């Protein structure tokens, strides 16, 4: 699994950054760091693919990037209904081909 | 033995012997059609057992199925009591199926191939 | 635009057997390949299985290698998760997606374009 | 479809009816030219791809990089918006190019292959 | 170099011209007589490699190994200091024991192949 | 029909070097693969290795894959197996049987057919 | 190894079963669980091969089946020659051949 | 008769990167295999990397996998190891060596030839 | 790792034995079991290559041999600049390349 902080919080109009912390072997081998919006009961909402790219349907406020073996995950602007449990995913090889983090309550 | 030697042999006993056909194969305008077809049969030859998988062998396996209907014998008679020649004439009107399916699986394979290479 | 809808079973016991499948609309669904993510009831996502577009190449992860088959009917638009054994730490929520892998003359994906509902399954 | 029907198919599309268009490149003076010479442009096919290492495959994959001067365009633009004569045309000019990279890259994985055998 | 270049270096550098050469063997009556020989002696060859697993290889390793008498010689000598002429010239004699060997060497692969083929 | 009898020694210490040798006869020998297993004085039975019909493959368990040589020669009708280091926990009879694997050409094995009388192998 | 009970026993005339339990890599994947008679002092005898066949010689008293990943001999008929120690030996693919269980005392 | 020199740095922070270099003269550079030995400073001696003479061939200890990249310039006479994340257990003098492989054509090696001075890298 | 005897020492004009112990994969497997000789903040010079081989410019006083798993290097005729901490390395196939043992102090 990859290591994301339990919870990250600000003021409306305040942004902040949820961090995702893996190894070498795969965010840092790898340009394929995805994130998911994930509401309470339902199914997460892809909000971040590659590195930096941006689902059509997803507003500027949702960005991201990769350094060493850390990916970021920033979200400028809070509003009220961003409230989700936010997750990221890693391209890790042909043996391991997905790990995701544990959730980040907004 | 020599050329042709294990006809006469099992199946068994005679896939011992598949270089010495193998090597014979290839061993004035009359002389010269004969001798351009027998280039472009053996080039045939070798063109199908590319299309296989099967280039570089004299013995290759496959993914396909005995279907059962082709023959119901078990491998003791048909390695054991059986000559090649009776095998051919066993499964003549059954040849061109099983070429049909073994064409098929080798392009499922280079397929699946090339998808397994695109994976990083 | 795309709607995926899963549809399952209810409780099984340790040993067991059930099946699930996922429903798929709103696009071609011969060009994408497929996968299974669970979420235990209290836990975060992880990834099940993967299934390519064709079909022929399935991946799992080691804890279900001997235990999930997947599969997918390109004509019925259905993909289909049989699971065998069952066993407690397998309690979740079984969403199908679309996206996770691309052959080779299609762009890269690595990442999960679009998700179901989700199937609880209870051991 | 049957031999050539795929010619004005996609790239993607066109390329699952190889074995098609393989088949029928083998299928009195000038008529024994022109079949020696069919026989010696197939041979001459056959050693080139022998040379960059994919004697046994229709579709074959290798270690050289796309050098973008070549074509600019997507792989979303080329496989489902392009025949493979509109490709032919467009790369026309850089296809010796890409045969001198391509057996130059044999070449190493030969030396390399033969060092790590070489390894007790 | 070009074609034959290197046939007055050491058998080390030669080896590094294979395609070279590769190359340039397939490039009335007498002439089609002359280009149907040309062919069939390319085919045999071709066959040859085939035969010895080595159908797709312009550098092939074996399993035989090597029996003092047919060159005592150490590797340095061979490589460094020989041309591939006067190799040849100093091997004619066992020419043909290597290549049964060889042949040998294959057909027990091959049964071992399939033997480890049929293991559930 | 079938006689498999063992031949072998007695007392070797550990880090020596012993060979048991099977002679059989009543069947054709080079038409069947043949395996050794071996049975600790107080305990069941454990395979031990296995050799094809033709001799060319041969296979081991890892506990004594860099320790046990098997081989056979089908105009003797003698198969052989060659230990060395023997701990302490090799001590067995050690039994030749025939059967256990298949050449492809013929049907399934996957099962001991023959069995000899056991060599005594203690350290 | 192969889990099987320490003993068995019965009444003469009565049938018994010998359970033999494995994983799903051995007896679950394969349809090659056989079963050996072993008197005490003397060689194992064949009795049961693939999972339902029996070689000639060996009378109809001795039967067996597999579900799921379990496999059992049935003897009926008990006998007073009928002590032995009992095996079941499983095909487990290629890096290992045969797995045995333990012996049972009838 | 050979001089391998090697060049490079001081003192590093955990998670930084550190390059070393080795210079060599009195031989024909790309007739030979090179590779890289460290000593704690402390302790004996470890491998830790191999180039071949091509420079297309490199093999490493698992340690270092994932960290060290070896390469060589046989125009420029450089050997050339890049280290990532470098923690406390690579603090080391890390000597640069001719030998330990040999490219099919030529005799085995299996043995280091010839041994530079030995740059000290500090954790 | 190899196994080497802490020290090992005489007098001037004796010959002695430092030893190196490996196993069945290495030292055992393959005829590569060379020696080293590093004086104390110098690098190592090689002594022996293969298992009996010499390099020129080295004395007929170094000399070794192997046997079984273990394998050895004699020194006879000690000199007083023979103080060295000696080094045995041991081919051990493709994915352990070479085995070093412990350093023996002379
Ligand atoms: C011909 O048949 C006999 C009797 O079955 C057999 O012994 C002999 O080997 C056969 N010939 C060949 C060439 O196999
Ligand atoms: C065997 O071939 C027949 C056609 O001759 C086909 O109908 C049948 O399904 C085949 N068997 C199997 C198992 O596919
Ligand atoms: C093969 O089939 C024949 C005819 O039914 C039968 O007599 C023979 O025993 C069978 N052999 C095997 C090995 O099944
Ligand atoms: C093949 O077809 C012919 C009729 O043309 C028939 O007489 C023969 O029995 C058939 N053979 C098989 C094996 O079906
Ligand atoms: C010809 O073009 C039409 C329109 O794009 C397409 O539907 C059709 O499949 C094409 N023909 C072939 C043989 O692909
Ligand atoms: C692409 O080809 C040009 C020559 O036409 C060459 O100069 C350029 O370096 C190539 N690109 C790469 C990345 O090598
Ligand atoms: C391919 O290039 C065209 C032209 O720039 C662009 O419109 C299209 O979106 C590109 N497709 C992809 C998948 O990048
Ligand atoms: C190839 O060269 C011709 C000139 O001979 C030129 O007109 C054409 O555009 C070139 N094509 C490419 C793809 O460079
Ligand atoms: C001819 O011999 C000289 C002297 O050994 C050598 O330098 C030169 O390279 C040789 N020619 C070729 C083509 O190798
Ligand atoms: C080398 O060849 C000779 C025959 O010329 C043969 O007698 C000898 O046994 C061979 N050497 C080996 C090691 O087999
Ligand atoms: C090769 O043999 C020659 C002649 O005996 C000898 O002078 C030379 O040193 C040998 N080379 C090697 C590397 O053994
Ligand atoms: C090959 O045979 C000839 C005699 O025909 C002999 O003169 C020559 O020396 C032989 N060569 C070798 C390498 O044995």
């Amino acid at each position: 699994a990859l290591t994301q902080p339990p919870s990250v919080s600000g003021s409306p109009g305040q942004s902040v950054t949820i961090s995702c912390t893996g190894t070498s072997s795969d965010i840092g081998s790898y340009n394929y760091v995805s994130w998911y919006q994930q509401h309470p009961g339902k199914a997460p909402k892809l909000m971040i693919y590659d590195v930096t790219q941006r689902p059509s349907g997803v507003s500027d406020r949702f960005s991201g990037s990769k350094s060493g073996n850390t990916a970021s995950l920033t979200i400028s602007g809070l509003q009220a209904d961003d409230e989700a449990d936010y997750y990221c995913s890693a391209y890790a090889g042909r043996q391991t081909f997905y790990i995701f983090g544990g959730g980040t309550r907004l | 033995d020599g050329f042709l030697g294990a006809a006469g042999s099992t199946m068994g006993a005679a896939s011992m012997t598949l270089t010495v056909q193998a090597r014979n194969l290839l061993s004035g305008i009359k002389q010269l059609q004969a001798r351009v077809l027998a280039v472009e049969h053996y080039l045939r030859d070798q063109q199908l057992l590319g299309i296989w998988g099967c280039s570089g062998k004299l013995i290759c396996c496959t993914n396909v199925p005995w279907n059962s209907s082709w023959s119901n014998r078990n491998l003791s008679e048909i390695w054991d009591n059986m000559t090649w020649l009776q095998w051919d004439k066993e499964i003549s009107n059954y040849t061109q199926i099983i070429y049909g399916l073994l064409e098929e699986s080798q392009n499922q394979q280079e397929k699946n191939e090339q998808d397994l290479l695109a994976l990083d | 635009e795309v709607q995926l809808v899963e549809t399952g079973g209810g409780l099984v016991q340790p040993g067991g057997s059930l099946k699930l499948s996922c429903r798929a609309s709103g696009y071609t669904f011969s060009s994408f390949a497929m996968s299974w993510v669970r979420q235990a009831p209290g836990k975060g996502l992880e990834w099940v299985s993967l299934i390519n577009d064709r079909g022929g190449l399935t991946f799992y992860v080691d804890s279900v290698k001997g235990r999930f088959t997947i599969s997918r009917d390109n004509s019925k638009n259905t993909l289909s998760l049989q699971m065998h054994s069952l066993r407690d730490g397998d309690t979740a929520v079984y969403y199908c997606a679309t996206g996770g892998m691309s052959s080779a003359l299609q762009s890269s994906k690595y990442y999960f374009d679009f998700w179901g509902q989700g199937a609880l399954v209870t051991v």
